[PDB]
């Protein structure tokens, strides 16, 4: 910290959401990136796209891990993807609904769907821990 | 011609893109019944004993 403001925070914008980061990332890609061609052979109905809704960085879970429950191989998250994320808005009976989250609103009126995904993991520790 | 007569067509979506009768997804085409009729099938089969002969 050497400025009146703390220092410069990098910014990443998508749709109407802006994420701030301050450090150098760790990155990877599950498989080779590509543009699909055989999806057009599956449905004669025109495939709708809602980029301002879907290309939006959305907040998922927060999971709290403590020193007393942190062992080698401890699973902070084990979730079916993207099922668990798209179905994260449940009712009193733990039944999911696609009706409230704008990113998921197209899932309610369509039977079949496809997309590529990106997942960010944010941890904000102090200067004096290790893990 | 009545057998293929299709009046007052009402089509909500465009047609489905072709695969050339399966040639795009599988390595071969399937467009003619004549080709299938050239794949052998059982015509007749039986067992014959000495008692069935002269």
């Amino acid at each position: 910290m050497d400025r009146p403001e703390g220092s410069e925070e990098r910014t990443v914008q998508t749709s109407n959401v802006v994420l701030g980061e301050t450090n150098i990332e760790s990155q990877d890609i599950a498989s080779k990136e590509y543009s699909p061609t055989w999806d057009r052979l599956a449905s004669s109905e025109v495939s709708d796209e809602y980029p301002m809704l879907t290309d939006r960085w959305l907040f998922w879970k927060s999971v709290k891990w403590e020193v007393n429950d942190s062992a080698f191989g401890k699973m902070l998250v084990q979730e079916k993807f993207p099922q668990s994320w798209v179905q994260m808005d449940v009712n009193v009976n733990n039944i999911p609904r696609y009706t409230n989250i704008p990113n998921f609103i197209p899932f309610n009126i369509h039977q079949y769907m496809r997309a590529d995904f990106e997942v960010k993991i944010y941890v904000n520790p102090n200067d004096f821990v290790s893990g | 011609m009545e057998r293929t007569f299709t009046p007052n067509v009402m089509q909500p979506t465009p047609l489905l893109p072709t695969t050339n009768d399966g040639r795009v997804t599988f390595g071969e085409a399937f467009n003619d019944l004549k080709d299938l009729a050239r794949r052998y099938q059982l015509y007749w089969e039986g067992t014959i004993l000495e008692g069935n002969l002269r």
